[PDB]
């Protein structure tokens, strides 16, 4: 159970509005003993960056990926392992996160002519509970144009990449700082919150609608912003997103793209053949503490997302789809509202969400309410589209309920006139 | 026939949404006001006073959703008359009247890049004439007009509206807007003319945001002067020779000159 | 991140499925027009 | 025919 | 068809946003209203210095469509109010 | 598991929602028409009540299912 990892080569990207870090951890078994335990072994992270993490994952070999759980220690994470090694075996672990809101922009208020610097603070050692024998650093940034960068082991610099020394060797549970300071002109392009209903309807289609805040938080514009630069003068405001396109899931049918005031007519629906991918274009150019707020739907047909048998169906979805590439959402709400009699419900999920007490949804012919299901997650990234499925079981002649209704407001509407000529009212 | 053809061709005409028809049958949507009336909405403060001709009061606060000073609804005409003289006069006494109003922005929407009848310069007489019903002393209609008696925007328009607020609104920084189609670089699409104040500068006010073809234009109200300046140039007396020192300064080379600087 | 291919509309077949609710219809409706006596 | 001023 | 159910002229806006209201507050609330967002530093008495009758109709006509459980949002119902009136003009 | 279910189908083709609106529609607007055309031509002791009733109820029970597929050909999916 006491054992050491030899190699951890790691790379933080940059280059997003969010830093990626993978490192390449190879664990050694020190051979004392013949204790062969070595099932689970630990994960660890910085204090400063604890509540900046989105999504912790690890692949080994490029193989299945393992499955970590929340530990605390009188956070960590534990990691278990698919074969216990066996003292003086090595396994080579691959461990990648992603870090949400670590890049702060510095000048933090740039004129319209100007560029955008960011600035990031890390650390120069894999933050282990385990001492480490070679580890190898390398920093990916966006642009060939550095501020300041802390000198360890006096790196050097390529293209744009800076690559730190050997470090070799460092006790465990050991912290440095290590801060970046360079040019990043990319889409600082933040969801702020989203609530995106899913409708079922057992006569086939599935209504699928999302409202999506966003703003652009990265540099804040200040000063006049005038059109005639930002059209007859190239390279004025490179850190402006001007249209980001998302990917709809295949056979996508009534897309309709609108705002809280309208129609929104500057959209550009392209159909692949694996998917449908349309380019929306918002109605001003996003600058800084900008936010614009739009509402994206479609139906699709459910024989290619819900499945029955008899009376038990099951309906498999995406919890969060894609919006733009690399997105980072900070409150989102998923609701699925099932039809009237769907007695019990039972929802599988891939990771821990926060879902509250169920809220009836009252729509067009309906008696009693349909079940709606509400769940609540915090601090999504683009790693984050998973599938959730509900089972649910249906009465098939509850259905026969909504050609009723009207069938009966018809017979009271007739009725009415079988009352009305049967009254004299006369005096006389 | 003609009913139908009537109300296909002539009444069914929306004036939120402007459409201009390509050669081959295609259609293109002018969406301006829409575009602008929603940055104003999720772009500014809530409890932000933009100031507005009287026809657009209505809209503004329905779409964008923001505290309006003159309505559409007009039943205190006093108030549209300070809106007038605040929209025709020059930037000082403008700005007094806009600084006793707590006004933060100004609409105003301009028609010159693409073909559009109706902005405010070709309801501008109205807007002097109202202000002239209740003001009198300071508003002359008769001084908007060239001495020939015509209201022109080139360079024969008379000097007390290329000076105006409304002119100097909505034509900032336009006598650099030429259009691909070989034409003069200052011009002006419904008056047929080209403009004759090319450089405008503005000391009170600042651009905030300005629609994709021009339509629709929002300036910010910026905040008093920080301080008071000299309006003249120091004392300057002939008895010495001034013997001005000349820059002496690089991006390399960042050293000043003193003259009583022990030399080594 | 992107699906995949769509699936085919396994709902019906021609000149039997589509015609055949229409006729259920239309057969219904005649008896309806026999209870005069 | 609207509630606008005459252009 | 083309375009959009939206509304058209500068007059009809302030008949919808009215509207609106009286659809979140009710009817006493409408009566009782003072917008402050309008002729800024006069404010203007929405209630008493304007004529109830669209609004309470169209109010009428969206709490009644939506009491039977026909979901429809307040601005299709301002938008094709006049079409359906037009036919009982029709008939007087 | 959600490999031994089959997808599920939609019990009527949406792609005969159309002909099936106008036919179920038809139809009831002609047995409307029968009842209305009755309710003018008959003096009060003429008039059975049973041939109202059941008139009624046929003409709601078509004209109910026809309005229902229309609200569902338009795309509402009650
Ligand atoms: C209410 O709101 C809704 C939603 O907002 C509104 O709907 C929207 O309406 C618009 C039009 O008004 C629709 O737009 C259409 O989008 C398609 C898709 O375009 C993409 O693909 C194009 C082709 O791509 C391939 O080929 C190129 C090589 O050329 C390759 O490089 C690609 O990889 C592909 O292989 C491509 O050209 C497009 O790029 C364009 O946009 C980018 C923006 O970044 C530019 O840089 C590019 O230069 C280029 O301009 C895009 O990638 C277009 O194909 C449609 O064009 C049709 O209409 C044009 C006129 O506007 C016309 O010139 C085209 O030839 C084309 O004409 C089509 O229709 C004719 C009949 O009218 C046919 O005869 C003809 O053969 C052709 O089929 C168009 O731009 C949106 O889809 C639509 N939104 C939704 C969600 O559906 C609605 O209007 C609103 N209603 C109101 C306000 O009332
Ligand atoms: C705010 C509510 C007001 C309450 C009303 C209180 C009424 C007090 C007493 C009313 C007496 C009723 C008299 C009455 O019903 O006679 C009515 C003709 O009678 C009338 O014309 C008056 C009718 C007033 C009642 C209408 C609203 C009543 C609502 C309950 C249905 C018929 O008289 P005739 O002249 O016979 O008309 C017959 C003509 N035909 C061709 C149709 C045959
Ligand atoms: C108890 C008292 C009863 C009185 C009845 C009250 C009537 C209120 C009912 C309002 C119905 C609103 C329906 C509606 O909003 O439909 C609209 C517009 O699109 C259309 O074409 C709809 C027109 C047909 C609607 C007829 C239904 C009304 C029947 C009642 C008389 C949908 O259009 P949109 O999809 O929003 O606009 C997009 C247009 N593109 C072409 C660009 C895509
Ligand atoms: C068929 C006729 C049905 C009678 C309906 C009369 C009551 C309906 C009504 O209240 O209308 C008003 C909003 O609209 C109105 O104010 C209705 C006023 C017009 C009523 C005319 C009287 C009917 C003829 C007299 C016999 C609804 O607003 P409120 O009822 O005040 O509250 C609803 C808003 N909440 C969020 C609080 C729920
Ligand atoms: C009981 C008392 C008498 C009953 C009077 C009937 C009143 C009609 C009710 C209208 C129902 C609202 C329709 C509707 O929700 O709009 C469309 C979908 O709607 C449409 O596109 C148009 C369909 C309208 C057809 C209605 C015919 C029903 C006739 C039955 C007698 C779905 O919306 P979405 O697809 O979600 O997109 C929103 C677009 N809007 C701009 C409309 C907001
Ligand atoms: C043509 C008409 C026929 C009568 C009716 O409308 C259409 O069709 C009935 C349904 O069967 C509904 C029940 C289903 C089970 C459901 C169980 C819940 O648990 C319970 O809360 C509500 C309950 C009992 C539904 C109540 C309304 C019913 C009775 C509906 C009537 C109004
Ligand atoms: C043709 C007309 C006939 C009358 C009616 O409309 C269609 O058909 C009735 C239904 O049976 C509805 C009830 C079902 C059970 C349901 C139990 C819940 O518990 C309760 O919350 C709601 C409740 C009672 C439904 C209320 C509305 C009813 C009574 C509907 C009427 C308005
Ligand atoms: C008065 C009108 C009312 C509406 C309708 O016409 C007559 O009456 C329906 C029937 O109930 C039919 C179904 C019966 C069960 C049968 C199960 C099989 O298994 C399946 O193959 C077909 C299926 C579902 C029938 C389909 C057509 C239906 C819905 C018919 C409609 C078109
Ligand atoms: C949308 C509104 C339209 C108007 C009205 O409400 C709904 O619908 C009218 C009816 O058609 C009634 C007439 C029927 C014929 C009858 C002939 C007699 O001869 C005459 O005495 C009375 C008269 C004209 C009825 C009077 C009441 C009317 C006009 C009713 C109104 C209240
Ligand atoms: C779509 C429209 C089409 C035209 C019409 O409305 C709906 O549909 C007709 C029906 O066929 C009605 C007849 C039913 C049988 C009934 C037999 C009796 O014996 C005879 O006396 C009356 C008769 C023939 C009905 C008269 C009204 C008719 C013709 C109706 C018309 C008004
Ligand atoms: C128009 O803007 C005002 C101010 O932003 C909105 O009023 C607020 O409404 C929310 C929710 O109804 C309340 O929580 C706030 O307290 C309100 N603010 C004030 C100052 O009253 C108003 O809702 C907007 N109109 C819309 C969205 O139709
Ligand atoms: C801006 O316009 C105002 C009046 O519209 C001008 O103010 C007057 O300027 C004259 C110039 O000598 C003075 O005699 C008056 O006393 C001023 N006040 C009034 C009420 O007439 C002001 O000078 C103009 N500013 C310019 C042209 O730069
Ligand atoms: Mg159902």
């Amino acid at each position: 159970p006491p054992l050491i990892n030899e190699d951890v080569k790691r790379t933080v990207d940059l280059s997003s509005h969010l830093a990626k870090v993978t490192a390449e951890v190879v664990l050694a078994h020190l051979g004392g003993g013949s204790t062969s335990r070595a099932t689970s072994f630990l994960l660890a992270l910085e204090p400063e960056l604890e509540a900046r993490l989105a999504h912790l994952g690890v692949q080994v070999k490029g193989e299945d990926e393992e499955e970590n759980n929340l530990e605390v220690r009188e956070r960590f994470f534990t990691v278990k392992l698919p074969v216990a090694l066996d003292p003086g075996a090595k396994i080579s672990v691959i461990v990648e996160t992603v870090y949400t809101h670590v890049l702060h922009p510095y000048p933090t208020q740039i004129t319209q002519s100007e560029k955008q610097f960011v600035v990031f603070e890390g650390n120069h050692y894999f933050y282990s509970p385990y001492p480490t024998k070679t580890q190898t650093m390398r920093v990916k940034l966006a642009s060939r144009n550095v501020e300041s960068y802390t000198k360890l082991g006096n790196p050097t610099r390529s293209e744009d990449l800076l690559d730190y020394g050997p470090f070799r060797d460092v006790p465990a549970y050991s912290q440095d700082t290590f801060k970046v300071h360079y040019e990043n002109n990319s889409p600082f392009l933040t969801i702020t919150s989203m609530t995106r209903v899913i409708e079922v309807s057992h006569w086939g289609n599935i209504a699928v609608e999302e409202n999506v805040d966003l703003k652009h938080t990265g540099a804040v514009l200040k000063g006049p912003f005038s059109r005639y630069d930002y059209q007859r003068q190239p390279d004025s405001g490179i850190s402006s997103i001007r249209s980001f396109k998302t990917i709809l899931p295949a056979a996508a049918q009534d897309v309709y793209y609108r705002d809280e005031i309208g129609n929104v007519s500057t959209s550009h629906l392209l159909i692949l053949d694996d998917s449908v991918e349309m380019e929306i274009r918002p109605r001003f150019p996003l600058f800084g503490g900008w936010k614009t707020h739009y509402i994206v739907g479609y139906n699709l047909p459910s024989y290619e997302y819900l499945y029955n048998l008899g009376d038990q169906y099951a309906l498999k979805m995406r919890f969060v789809d894609h919006v733009f590439d690399e997105q980072v959402i900070d409150s989102l709400t998923v609701k699925i509202i099932l039809p009237e009699g769907a007695k019990n419900i039972e929802i599988d999920s891939p990771y821990e969400i926060s879902r509250a007490p169920d809220e009836l949804h009252y729509t067009y012919l309906d008696t009693f309410g349909r079940p709606v299901i509400v769940a609540y997650k915090k601090n999504l990234v683009e790693q984050h589209i998973q599938d959730i499925v509900v089972h649910y079981t249906f009465n098939k002649v509850l259905m026969l309920q909504e050609p009723l209704l009207v069938v009966a407001a018809f017979y009271i509407l007739f009725f009415t006139v079988i009352i009305y000529v049967r009254l004299d009212f006369s005096i006389t | 026939v003609h009913c139908t053809w009537v109300t296909s061709n002539a009444y069914s005409s929306p004036s939120v949404v402007l459409a201009s028809y390509n050669h081959d049958g295609t259609r293109n949507i002018l969406d301006d006001f829409r575009e602008a009336y929603f940055w104003l909405r999720q772009n500014t403060d809530e409890h932000a006073r933009v100031m507005s001709w009287w026809d657009y009061g209505y809209q503004i606060a329905g779409m964008a959703n923001r505290t309006t000073l003159v309505d559409n609804n007009t039943w205190n005409n006093s108030h549209i008359a300070l809106v007038g003289k605040a929209m025709s006069s020059n930037e000082t006494a403008a700005y007094k009247i806009m600084r006793t109003l707590d006004v933060d922005y100004v609409l105003v929407i301009f028609g010159g890049v693409i073909g559009y009848s109706g902005d405010d310069i070709n309801k501008f007489l109205w807007m002097v004439r109202i202000a002239e019903g209740e003001h009198p002393k300071d508003i002359r209609e008769s001084d908007y007009f060239t001495p020939q008696g015509e209201f022109r925007v080139d360079k024969a328009g008379s000097p007390t509206l290329l000076n105006c607020l409304m002119y100097k609104m909505s034509y900032y920084r336009f006598g650099e807007m030429q259009l691909d189609f070989r034409t003069p670089p200052g011009f002006d699409r419904t008056r047929n003319a080209e403009i004759g104040n090319k450089d405008i500068k503005f000391k009170h006010l600042e651009e905030a945001f300005t629609s994709e073809h021009w339509l629709v234009r929002i300036y910010k109200v910026k905040a008093p002067d920080n301080r008071e300046t000299l309006d003249h140039k120091p004392r300057v007396t002939n008895i010495f020779p001034k013997q001005k020192y000349l820059s002496k300064k690089t991006t390399k080379r960042k050293r000043g000159y003193i003259k009583n600087k022990l030399v080594f | 991140v992107q699906s995949g291919p769509r699936t085919p509309n396994p709902y019906a077949s021609d000149n039997s499925s589509l015609m055949f609710p229409i006729l259920v219809a239309f057969g219904v409706f005649i008896p309806t027009l026999f209870c005069l006596c | 025919a609207a509630n606008a001023t005459a252009a | 068809i083309r375009f959009e159910s939206i509304i058209h002229e500068f007059d009809p806006w302030f008949n919808y946003r009215s509207t609106h209201h009286l659809a979140s507050h009710g009817f006493y609330e409408f009566l009782n209203w003072f917008d402050e967002r309008a002729w800024y530093p006069l404010g203007r008495i929405v209630g008493g210095t304007v004529y109830p009758g669209l609004m309470i109709t169209a109010g009428l006509i969206h709490w009644i469509l939506n009491t039977l459980n026909i979901t429809v949002h307040i601005r299709d119902v301002c938008v094709f109010l006049a079409p359906t009136f037009s036919g009982l003009t029709s008939i007087s | 598991e959600l490999e031994a279910m089959s997808r599920y189908t939609s019990p009527v083709n949406p792609a005969v929602f159309p002909h099936l609106t106008v036919v179920l529609l038809a139809i009831g607007m002609f047995f409307t028409a029968w009842f209305f055309v009755y309710e003018v031509t008959s003096t009060k002791y003429t008039r059975d009540i049973y041939k109202e009733l059941l008139i009624s109820l046929v003409a709601s029970l078509f004209m109910g299912f026809g309005v229902l597929f229309l609200l569902l050909w338009v795309g509402i999916y009650v």
